[PDB]
């Protein structure tokens, strides 16, 4: 039987043990010294000192889904697919890029003066909505205190969202990422609507205090006086967005076309967010060294536009899992935990190779002789028979025509580890840039190696001034893709964006394949 | 204010660095007990530099003292200027860690880099405003070498701001006690290319070549060579503890003499020297320290500069003397020995001048030169390397302790890649 510890569960714990109770899996509840097949954690992958077996995190995933880098690498896609990106509505750090942000609305503003804007600002570090707030000026922020050391994100506000009911609602939506190689992506038919607990209006001055009629976060929404608590699946302020797609198909709505853009903003984000985690994921478990298998269960926020149009707003490495009793809730989360553990048996790789390799025809001197009455018994029974179909469709990863252009970053990200060296440090030092330019082939007379020198140093210390800690010691991915985007520019001139850093990646990537052969 | 760390690795570090501050405090009249007893003001005006004041106004040298092997702390103990060190500031081990460049880095010294660490932490935080870190340790030996390169870069890790300048003493080509100290000279160059900011090179040969011809010496001992490296490391760091009229300290030291990041071995010198037997047919002018300074002989390293092109020279004179002097001076020396300059970067030379000269002198000076020939310091070395790796030799006492076989080459190809680098700015 499969042993799954659930010591580290937490608010996953009960949806987990029926799910395991479903699969006939034996538990846990304390952990052992010996290893086991899946560890289930709550909140970081280094909860537990795991060498062999399975885990549920991903290595770094609290980091990564925090606001400022999701908003680095959605604008850093964004620089690299304009239009593609698009559902992200801009976004502004602060305090580094307080001043870029006056400066654009100020002169968006002048541009166009009847243009009156909403913007929200989030705290990176603030969950449940807490330091949410909303602003109509730069002006507005509040920029006297003590609290605004912490950096925080300025996005704009959409203030036409598609209304139910007159009230405007979220999607929480529960994705599986089951590998990086190959990547391995798959989407849930049904998540959690959470709706707001007073009418939707267009921001203005005298509402925008209002955090119940702006706010979707069901932790600010359960203290309002208006929240209902309904064990139906169509009513209350919680509901199954199943639910809502067919109410809205009533009116004659393409559910269709929105799944699927659902699932083309969802793959998006994912690989939009992979390669700092193949980052990740190499200083954390090299090759080479025994290490354990992760996948991860992440809450996608999207905000459903009249028109139809999705917005991600926030993203969760550690999504409520809680089913407290919550009919709804338990028949989303146990259905999607019971689904993440049918995925990823352990056996069904063996017994598939098992199944394969005992299909092989043996063909060769042909003799029959008699044989009466011997019945073979059905010893051919499903386990899984009395289980229920899995939500979680295998959504294709490798959409092609759909999705195939958009590993850009990605394909280029082996670069970075390639030159990492020994013991697998998160940062990339100058003799690892002065390796690369020597091994692809970039210098000429041109560029000369003090130009080189003077260009990481100048990359370095920007990315380094760039976060709160000041030390940043080395060199990050997001710097590293700044320097290879100035390299690209470097050559082939008056060639468009997306046909560079690509054919800069074909040309590392011959010089590559010359030098290892 | 701008406070140094001192650390000192090894057998010749440890020694070097004991006569280092038996120099420095005769020059602060500081008493082989602590007590300060001294003429001159300004030697307490800037005593924060080198030491911490305890209480009963007596004051330990800043100083952090490691190695393997316990022997050679009693013996920095029980010596003159020895009962001055903090007890709690001698972090040691058990055996000296052989030739083993393996031992040092890796295995054996790696379990008292975090003791040597938190020293450093607890010293570092006492001083008002750091200035940067200063080690004596001598590449070729096992717990120097190994033990220094791990210090370095755990420090660099953790302070990467700082000035790291680095007193080596390298492989000497006719001296040599050692059979595989080519080994850890090789795997040593590469980690002070990118961990230090300053980095002066000292050899036997050379130090036994002035003691033999200049001073005229019956025999030299490791006294005088100490002694000579001593001065040289006071020399530089003077005008952070006396006042003068071009006052240039380290950092600004560094400006004006790195112009490529990769490009800072220096080469020290010290100009005032003389026998016992002569010291009265000399005068001690401006120009004869100036000539006896850029003197080929007169030089602690071995390399012949005259095979190679100066990159820049740094001056730093200490005593009272006329600008216009200097200024004059060593501009002659530039417009004589033109083809042993650079061209692309106009005026090779900085100056500093500190008011108070060294004690029983008159006028000192100190010079750090960054040339092309000290290539052929680190040429050498290669080729003896080279030597004992197609006909793998002592090898397995290196592999024995984890130490895969690519990073001999690895090590190697860095050092051709700084040797080729140095060489082409000289064409
Ligand atoms: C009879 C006489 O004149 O003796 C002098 C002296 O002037 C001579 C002999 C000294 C003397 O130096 C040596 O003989 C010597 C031999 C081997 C290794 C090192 C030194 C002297 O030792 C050195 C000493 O110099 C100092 O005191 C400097 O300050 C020097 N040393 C010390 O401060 C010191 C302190 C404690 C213990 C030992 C030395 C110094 C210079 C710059 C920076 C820091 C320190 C002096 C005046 C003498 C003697 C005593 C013979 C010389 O000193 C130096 C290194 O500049 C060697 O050539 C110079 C000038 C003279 O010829
Ligand atoms: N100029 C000086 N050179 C020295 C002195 N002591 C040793 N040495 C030289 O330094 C070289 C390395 O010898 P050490 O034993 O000091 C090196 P290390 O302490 O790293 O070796 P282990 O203690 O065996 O680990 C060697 O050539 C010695 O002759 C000294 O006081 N001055
Ligand atoms: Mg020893």
């Amino acid at each position: 039987p499969v042993t799954v510890d659930s010591s580290k569960a937490r608010t996953s714990l009960d949806a987990l043990k029926i799910s395991i109770r479903q699969l006939k899996w034996k538990e846990f509840p304390f952990g052992r010294r010996l290893p086991c097949d899946i560890y289930w954690h709550g909140v970081s992958f280094h909860d537990n000192d795991i060498f062999s077996g399975q885990v549920n995190k991903f290595p770094g995933m609290t980091e990564m889904v925090r606001k400022i880098t999701l908003s680095r690498a959605v604008r850093t896609m964004q620089n690299l697919f304009p239009e593609e990106y698009n559902f992200y509505p801009r976004s502004w750090i602060l305090p580094d890029e307080f001043q870029l942000f006056v400066a654009q609305v100020q002169m968006v503003k002048d541009d166009d003066p009847s243009w009156k804007p909403t913007f929200i600002v989030k705290p990176d570090g603030g969950c449940q909505g807490d330091g949410i707030y909303l602003i109509k000026d730069p002006s507005d922020i509040r920029l006297a205190g003590t609290l605004q050391s912490r950096p925080a994100v300025v996005q704009e506000y959409i203030c036409k969202p598609l209304l139910i009911d007159k009230l405007k609602f979220d999607i929480r939506l529960y994705v599986l990422l089951k590998s990086l190689d190959p990547l391995e992506i798959y989407i849930a038919k049904d998540g959690l609507s959470r709706f707001c607990t007073e009418p939707y209006q267009e921001p203005t001055p005298k509402n925008l205090h209002r955090i119940f009629m702006h706010l979707t976060n069901y932790s600010l929404n359960i203290h309002s006086g208006n929240f209902i608590h309904s064990d139906s699946a169509s009513t209350g302020s919680k509901r199954t967005f199943s639910s809502i797609l067919c109410r809205l198909s009533s009116k004659g709505v393409d559910i269709k076309k929105v799944w699927s853009d659902i699932i083309s903003v969802v793959i998006k984000t994912v690989i939009a967010l992979t390669p700092e985690l193949k980052v990740f994921y190499q200083s954390d478990i090299p090759t080479g060294r025994p290490g354990p298998t992760c996948f991860q269960i992440l809450g996608f926020d999207i905000l459903l536009m009249k028109n139809l149009k999705p917005i991600l707003l926030g993203v969760n490495a550690n999504p409520s899992m809680r089913i407290e009793p919550s009919l709804v809730d338990e028949e989303v989360k146990v259905a999607v935990i019971r689904d993440t553990l049918r995925l990823m048996d352990p056996l069904k790789k063996k017994r598939e190779n098992q199944s394969q390799q005992l299909e092989k025809p043996f063909a060769g001197k042909e003799d029959a002789l008699d044989g009466e009455l011997t019945s073979a018994p059905d010893c051919n029974a499903n386990p899984e028979a009395h289980l229920p179909s899995i939500c979680l469709k295998q959504v294709f990863p490798k959409y092609a025509k759909q999705f195939n252009y958009l590993r850009l970053v990605d394909r280029m990200a082996n670069l970075f580890i390639r030159f990492l060296g020994i013991k697998g440090t998160m940062k990339l030092g100058p003799t690892g840039f002065r390796t690369f330019i020597r091994s692809c082939k970039l210098s000429s007379s041109s560029l000369s190696m003090a130009a080189v020198d003077i260009l990481y140093i100048d990359i370095t210390r920007r990315w380094n001034s760039m976060t709160l800690d000041q030390r940043d010691s080395g060199m990050c991915l997001q710097a590293f893709v700044e320097a290879f985007f100035f390299l690209a520019q470097r050559k082939f001139k008056m060639l468009p964006l997306h046909e560079q850093v690509a054919s800069l990646i074909d040309l590392c990537e011959y010089h590559l394949s010359l030098l290892d052969e | 204010m701008r406070e140094i760390v001192h650390i000192q690795a090894g057998q010749c570090g440890n020694q070097i660095g004991a006569k280092f501050w038996e120099v420095i405090s005769d020059e602060h009249g500081i008493d082989p007990t602590g007590t300060y007893h001294g003429d001159s003001d300004l030697q307490l005006d800037r005593i924060s530099v080198y030491y911490n004041e305890a209480t009963g106004g007596k004051y330990v040298p800043r100083a952090i003292l490691v190695d393997l092997e316990p022997g050679t702390m009693d013996s920095v103990r029980s010596g003159p200027f020895g009962q001055i060190f903090r007890p709690d500031n001698f972090v040691f081990g058990q055996s000296g860690a052989g030739n083993n460049w393996a031992k040092g880095h890796y295995t054996e010294g790696a379990e008292l880099v975090d003791s040597v660490l938190d020293v450093v932490r607890k010293e570092a935080e006492s001083c008002d405003c750091l200035q940067g870190f200063q080690l004596t340790h001598s590449l070729g030996g096992g717990t120097g070498s190994g033990m220094g390169t791990l210090l370095i870069s755990k420090i660099r890790e953790e302070y990467p701001d700082r000035i790291m300048n680095t007193f080596s003493v390298v492989p000497s080509p006719k001296v040599s006690d050692t059979v595989v100290e080519p080994y850890n000279a090789t795997l040593s160059v590469h980690q002070l290319v990118e961990n230090t900011d300053e980095t002066y090179c000292i050899d036997n040969e050379a130090l036994y070549d002035i003691c033999f011809r200049t001073l005229k010496l019956t025999t030299p001992t490791y006294g005088d060579l100490n002694h000579l490296v001593s001065a040289t490391m006071s020399g530089v760091t003077t005008c952070l503890r006396f006042p003068g009229q071009l006052n240039a300290d380290l950092r600004k030291l560094a400006v004006n003499m790195v112009p490529f990041p990769r490009l800072h071995f220096f080469m020290p010198g010290f100009a005032p020297l003389t026998s016992r037997g002569s010291q009265q047919y000399r005068a001690l002018t401006v120009p004869e320290l100036t000539q006896q300074v850029f003197d080929a002989k007169n030089m602690m390293a071995a390399c012949d500069p005259r095979h190679g092109r100066y990159l820049t020279v740094a001056a730093v004179f200490r005593g009272r003397m006329s600008m216009k002097e200097v200024d004059e001076q060593m501009l002659n020396v530039q417009n004589k020995n033109s083809s042993y300059f650079v061209e692309w970067i106009p005026n090779n030379v900085k100056t500093a001048v500190c008011d108070i000269p060294p004690r029983g002198l008159k006028m000192a000076v100190t010079f750090i030169g960054n040339s092309t020939a000290i290539q052929e310091l680190f040429k050498r070395i290669s080729e003896q390397f080279t030597a004992m790796f197609r006909r793998k030799a002592f090898l397995h006492w290196y592999t024995g302790e984890g130490m895969d076989e690519m990073e001999f080459t690895e090590a190697e190809s860095n050092m051709n890649d700084l040797v080729s680098e140095y060489q082409q700015y000289q064409d």
